[PDB]
């Protein structure tokens, strides 16, 4: 459950804002004014997405196309939460975990 | 008759040896798997429910007849077991 929460926290940062990529020619190296300008463009795409992007005719700003939708991890979270509450030996009605599964009809001579 | 001339034979065959055919579950290595299955939520839940429902079965000693000797030895072994919780 903890590892899956960290996977969702790493996945939403990709599927909700999109990782930016930017291609420059080889003339620009690190520590230059153009390098700082490219840093400023990427930082403004992350932080202030309303100043827009203004590029020279050689630079190709793009988002990295993951080419797949984000898979629904909610059933896996409910599965491991069901595993915890099942290992504790308690029904899913007292602890609030009854989510779309049917209520108990009559039950047995006693409950769980 | 004289007696039982027929011995209690094994349940063994060429592959199945003593009610088991898997070599992983053959000897005491199967006890390791049976102990590691206690780390499951489903298995421990079912075992806790079944054993707790066994422990609240309302047991009672039933004697042999209505003779006071049978009632005496029944109450004797009832005190030996302690069906009432503590002793």
């Amino acid at each position: 459950k903890r590892a899956l929460i960290l996977l969702i926290n790493h996945g939403l940062e990709r599927f909700m804002i999109g990782v930016p990529t930017l291609t420059i020619p080889k003339s620009v190296r690190q520590g230059t004014k153009q390098w700082e300008a490219a840093k400023e463009i990427v930082k403004n795409f992350v932080q202030k997405p309303r100043h827009g992007i203004i590029l020279p005719d050689d630079w190709k700003f793009d988002t990295v196309d993951l080419k797949s939708a984000m898979p629904d991890a909610i059933p896996y979270l409910t599965y491991h939460d069901a595993g915890i509450a099942r290992a504790l030996g308690i029904d899913f009605n007292t602890v609030q975990l009854n989510m779309g599964v049917q209520a108990v009809n009559i039950g047995e001579f006693v409950s769980l | 008759l004289e007696g039982a001339s027929v011995p209690v034979m094994s349940t063994s065959y060429d592959v199945v040896v003593d009610r088991e055919f898997d070599e992983l579950l053959q000897g005491k290595d199967g006890l390791l798997v049976y102990h590691k299955m206690l780390s499951d939520g489903t298995v421990k839940n079912a075992l806790n429910y079944i054993f707790g429902r066994i422990r609240s079965a309302k047991w009672y000693v039933e004697p042999a007849s209505t003779d006071p000797e049978d009632i005496a030895i029944a109450a004797f072994i009832h005190a030996q077991l302690g069906i009432d919780d503590a002793s």
